[PDB]
């Protein structure tokens, strides 16, 4: 582990991106996470909220 | 004939003709929650507990 620092930089960036992409699955309270479904099975007034 | 011990039916592996259902004349009233009716006719599902 002589090159700990450079390796650390790389890992930090990779991990940040990973969490950012992973967070798309969260629902945040909406009935579902994917946009297409919301726009499919709901009227515009309620799909808006 | 009675609400008590009412009937549950499982629907599957068939064409659920929502175009006739909640469309035909004798139908008095119908309303959906979570999904709109026409889009309901367009959607497809795993199974139905009626």
């Amino acid at each position: 582990s002589a090159l700990g620092k450079l390796q650390d930089v790389v890992n930090h960036n990779a991990q940040a991106l990973n969490t950012l992409v992973k967070q798309l699955s969260s629902k945040f309270g909406a009935i579902s996470s994917v946009l297409n479904d919301i726009l499919s099975r709901l009227d515009p007034p309620e799909a808006e909220v | 004939a009675s609400v008590y011990a009412w009937n549950r039916k499982r629907i599957s592996n068939c064409v659920a003709d929502y175009s006739v259902l909640y469309n035909f004349a004798p139908f008095f009233a119908f309303k959906c929650y979570g999904v709109s009716p026409t889009k309901l006719n367009d959607l497809c599902f795993t199974n139905v507990y009626a």
